[PDB]
RNA sequence: GAAUCUCUUUGCCUUUUGGCUUAGAUCAAGUGUAGUAUCUGUUCUUUGUAACA
RNA sequence: GUAUGUCUAAAGUUAGCUCUUAUUUACUAACAAACUAG
């Protein structure tokens, strides 16, 4: 159901809290990577621990479906896999470039994908496995398919390339003459749609078909998402879409008509937006303030 | 239907391919420029001057 | 002191390295004396020669000839003709910069020509428009050969190094940006220190990496910008107004 | 073909000076246009060769000479004479120096005297601003407290050297504190004899401490957040002295 | 009509606009004329010129709004309007 | 009686065709794989009350 | 396949409607059965 009130405080960093995600199917923890400090976890209310071993801010903090360890994508050319129970050192990927969002394949805890900003993507195990070089620009955001087995990449170019399980060659590369880029993108939880932000202030939605062409009128236009790395979100079993903006506002969306529902005035560009997989009406958001406002 | 749709595709062909690739290149300039400002706004909320 | 003794041969003619640079390409371009068909690996290097002022200062032919332009290869520490070099092989003191008062805003203290504005890299000879005294000191990473040090020790090393090169106004190492800002009493001391600590190392001989001294890439001494905090703009404006009031007195005494 | 602006200080204290003209010598160091370059020697046996480094139009646009790059009338820098004209007329007369190449050429070819050149050009307004200037002027280690940021290290060396007869020194300006260091045993005894006493540099008071610890710069602080905090606490300690 | 008559009529219109609304010193050396200009009159002229520019701006947008013979893009329907105005 | 706002018409062209020559010249004779684009066929949906700080 | 164009930290500048799915058609390919470019 729709979020309508700015309910709880959750005062995180005084810095940005530049990444928020959930444990899938168990809405117990969150993550918050600030600018200067390190990662904090809030529950539901409570706090657990810091994760020292970073120096720079963090782009994205992605879990696995094993859920015991998340993946930190810091600006400091270093990717660290942290346990949510102890917080130890599995790997330390000292890289060449500032890494983008760092994700994991839903089957294996071994299979593990790191995006870069020198136009490359590196697959790993529990240790290089296979490169990925088809984007011309810095790669911005990644996804996967239902239960993995393929892979989705999008860059500072307008291209989106579906790569496979350890295969360099794209099945489809998605480009027109009017697309700005695809800076962030999340799988719609019926695992057949394909939603992505784009800096025409619009959220495009493609299919997941072999005949992969887009569907009209499912484009979410009323935004100011132009110059910030803003996230997408999806409710339980796909009832709405929440997405932040740079008006210090959070905007929700329908599916069949795709129209504006709630223009909230949350007290700085609202960027990171997550739903609960348990609570069917509440949405966690954070902008660049650090105070994690829950709707 | 096919021939009429191709005809109304070709009657829209107003700009040349050099003007088409210049609209393409200016679109790429605006996209790279807004990505650069996006990266700078991230690093400026970060504090890295 | 240095007024008493003569200047030493810092290096032989045969003990200089060749003018042909380190090979960064395929073939050698003998017009521009550089390398081409490839650019991978740094042209920049740790300089093999240091200054060592108190040992190698002295009285040259330049004191006999009455010339008061200093020696660019004394500051680099790589003169062959020690006591016979036409330029000066000592630290710029107050009286030498005082005799440089007629030409140091046109040329520098080495006889090089000051240009219109700075480079895009802010490093080189300098301007005739800014009375520039503050030197940016970067490149400290390879100057330490990427050794983990506290910032107070590095600030102490930069203070002791640039104390050899004349009178110091003010040194402030930036812990957040890994750079210093060394301001001098005179402009010619800043010029001499920029030529002096060009691409050397902050490594002491008391450390284990002294054999691998010339491995990485050394210091980066360059001309600095203004100090953009308003307190140093305040001290800059008031010291410039006091020097202007001195020049007020001079212009009234003249006419 | 205009004759050059070279003032009385560049040529020097001689009456017969032989200069060498090269037509279209080099690009001038303001606008990068070529010009007739005049190089000479101040004496006959001078070791330094002195050449004009700007063209005649860039010289007359700033009312400066071509060799020593100072004012033709006053023999002072351009920036400071613009600052003095801003002190007089209450109008920020600044010299608009170019940075693009085409802007340099464009800004030199135009017939104008830019900056503060028009005031010092004719001697009437020169002496007018001169008596306005007259109207304006009618209107073995130690630790150191109380060093405001306008006090350099070289003045702290010079006053201690002047009170003695002539030794390194370490001053943290962001901590606003000072320290002095040497090796001679008798030099510290003579520093005690020539006096927490007060150093008076320019009426700005600096308190002294016999600092038995061997201070490094780490003793003044390890970071910049320690320096401002220690400066505030030490100014409160100075208020405790007062 | 003509640019002379049209300047004359716009002058009469602006005097009608004032009708709906309603010293000199010199130096010795510089010789530049300092005229005392009242601030209410200065910014009243400024607000009047901005109001005329915005009035012309909104009327020009009103002409831009109207779309009612054969054309491919917007510049083309403007050119076809021009040919329809040539046909008398 | 003095004037504001909204329309209608006229006038200004307002995003208003910015060179030339031999119309400047000549026009598929396949397939498979793939990509892009479009049509058609097919299936689904329609608040009071009390206490405490 | 050329011309040609574009990207590339080593160095740190001071606080009717929504949909799945197949057939057809159109334009493209130095991709295949030793060589061909403005
Ligand atoms: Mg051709
Ligand atoms: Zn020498
Ligand atoms: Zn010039
Ligand atoms: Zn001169």
């Amino acid at each position: 159901y729709l979020p309508k009130k700015v309910i709880r405080n959750y005062p995180g960093h005084p810095e940005g809290t530049t990444a928020l995600k959930f444990l899938p199917k168990t809405g117990h923890l969150i993550l918050s990577g600030g600018n200067d400090h390190t990662i904090k976890i809030w529950d539901f209310y409570e706090c657990l621990r810091d994760f020292q071993g970073h120096n720079k801010p963090i782009k994205a903090l992605r879990f696995t479906e094993d859920c015991q360890s998340f993946l930190s994508s810091s600006f400091d050319r270093s990717v660290k896999i942290w346990d949510t129970e102890t917080g130890k050192v599995k790997t330390r990927l000292h890289l060449n470039s500032t890494p983008a969002d760092v994700e994991s394949r839903p089957t294996n805890p071994h299979e593990f994908i790191v995006g870069l900003s020198n136009s490359k993507i590196l697959h790993y195990d529990d240790g290089l496995v296979q490169t990925y070089d088809h984007h011309l620009s810095s790669i911005l955001a990644l996804k996967y398919f239902p239960d993995g087995s393929k892979f989705i990449s999008s860059s500072e170019d307008k291209t989106v390339r579906i790569w496979e399980n350890q295969i360099n060659v794209p099945i489809k590369q998605i480009s027109d003459t009017a697309q700005h880029s695809m800076p962030f993108l999340n799988v719609h939880p019926s695992q057949n749609y394909f939603c992505a932000q784009s800096m025409d202030n619009r959220i495009y939605s493609f299919s997941l078909k072999p005949k992969y062409k887009r569907h009209p009128k499912k484009i979410f236009k009323g935004h100011s998402s132009a110059g910030y790395g803003i996230s997408l979100a999806f409710s339980g079993d796909g009832r709405y879409i929440c997405s932040g903006d740079s008006k210090s506002r959070l905007f929700t969306w329908d599916w069949n008509t795709s129209r504006l529902l709630n223009n909230i005035k949350i007290p700085k560009p609202i960027t990171q937006v997550d739903w609960h997989p348990q609570e069917t009406s509440k949405v966690i958001c954070s902008g660049a303030a650090g105070k994690i406002y829950v709707c | 239907k096919e021939m009429l749709a191709e005809a109304r595709a070709r009657l829209l062909n107003t700009q040349g391919k050099k003007a088409t690739r210049k609209i393409r290149e200016r679109m790429l300039e605006e996209s790279k420029r807004i990505a650069e400002l996006q990266k700078r706004r991230e690093l400026k909320q970060a504090g890295i001057n | 002191s240095w007024r008493d003794k003569s200047a030493k041969v810092q290096v032989k003619e045969s003990e200089l390295p060749s003018s042909i640079p380190a090979q960064t390409g395929l073939t050698f371009n003998i017009w521009y004396n550089k390398w081409s068909q490839g650019f991978a690996g740094n042209t920049r290097f740790v300089s093999p020669f240091a200054l060592q002022p108190q040992l190698h200062s002295g009285k040259t032919r330049g004191d006999n000839d009455g010339q008061l332009f200093f020696c660019l290869f004394f500051a680099k520490g790589m003169c062959c003709l020690g006591p016979k070099c036409e330029y000066l092989h000592h630290i710029p003191d107050e009286e030498d910069i005082g005799k440089l008062a007629l030409r140091t805003e046109v040329l520098d203290c080495f006889g090089r020509e000051k240009f219109a504005d700075y480079r895009e890299d802010m490093g080189g000879i300098g301007s005739f428009r800014k009375k520039n005294k503050t030197l940016y000191v970067g490149g400290i990473d390879g100057a330490l050969n990427s050794k983990h040090l506290k910032p107070a020790q590095i600030e102490s090393r930069i203070r002791f190094v640039f104390s050899r090169l004349g009178d110091i106004d003010r040194i402030r190492y930036v812990e957040s940006k890994n750079c210093g800002f060394v301001k001098f009493k005179y402009q010619a001391n800043a010029e001499f220190a920029k030529e002096a600590m060009s691409n050397q190392t902050l490594l002491l001989p008391s450390d284990k990496e002294w054999d691998d001294r010339r491995e990485g890439t050394g210091l980066l001494v360059k001309w600095a910008n203004e100090d953009p905090d308003p307190a140093a703009q305040k001290r800059l404006q008031e010291e410039l107004k006091l020097e202007s009031l001195n020049m007020m007195v001079h212009l009234i005494n003249n006419n | 073909e205009p004759p050059p602006n070279i003032c009385e200080q560049c040529l020097g204290d001689e009456a017969n000076i032989r200069m060498t003209k090269i037509p279209q010598g080099s690009e001038c160091k303001i606008c990068t246009l070529p010009f007739t370059l005049y190089h000479f020697k101040t004496s006959k046996r001078s070791n330094n060769i002195i050449k004009t480094l700007i063209c005649v139009r860039c010289a007359t646009q700033r009312n400066i000479c071509q060799c020593c790059m100072l004012d033709s009338r006053w023999h002072i820098p351009i920036q400071l004479r613009d600052h003095l004209i801003s002190l007089v007329n209450e109008e920020n007369v600044m010299t608009e120096e170019a940075k693009n190449d085409m802007m340099k050429r464009f800004l030199s070819l135009k017939n104008v005297k830019l900056g503060g050149a028009q005031i010092t050009s004719d001697p009437s307004e020169a002496d007018n601003i001169v008596d306005k200037l007259k109207n304006i002027l009618l209107r073995k280690s130690f630790f150191l407290y109380n060093i405001d940021a306008s006090i350099p290290e070289w003045k702290i060396t010079d006053t201690v050297s002047q009170l003695l007869g002539i030794l390194s020194l370490i001053v943290n300006h962001k901590a606003k504190c000072g320290g002095l260091r040497f090796q001679s045993s008798e030099l510290g005894e003579r520093f005690v004899s020539k006096i927490r006493g007060v150093l008076l540099i320019d009426r700005f008071r600096i308190f002294i401490i016999p600092w038995s610890s061997g201070f490094s710069a780490a003793s003044f602080g390890t970071n910049t957040a320690e320096n401002i905090k220690l400066s505030l606490s030490l100014n409160k300690l100075i208020q405790l002295e007062l | 009509i003509s640019y002379d008559q049209l300047a004359k009529l716009s002058y009469e219109k602006t005097l009608r606009n004032l009708a709906t609304q309603t010293k000199v010193q010199k130096d010795t050396k510089t010789g530049k004329i300092t005229i005392a200009d009242d601030d209410k009159l200065v910014n009243k002229l400024a607000v009047s010129l901005q109001s005329e520019s915005k009035k012309r701006y909104e009327a020009r947008k009103r002409q831009m709004q109207n779309a009612k013979e054969s054309f491919i893009n917007d510049k083309n329907k403007q050119f076809n309007e021009k040919l329809s105005r040539e046909s008398k």
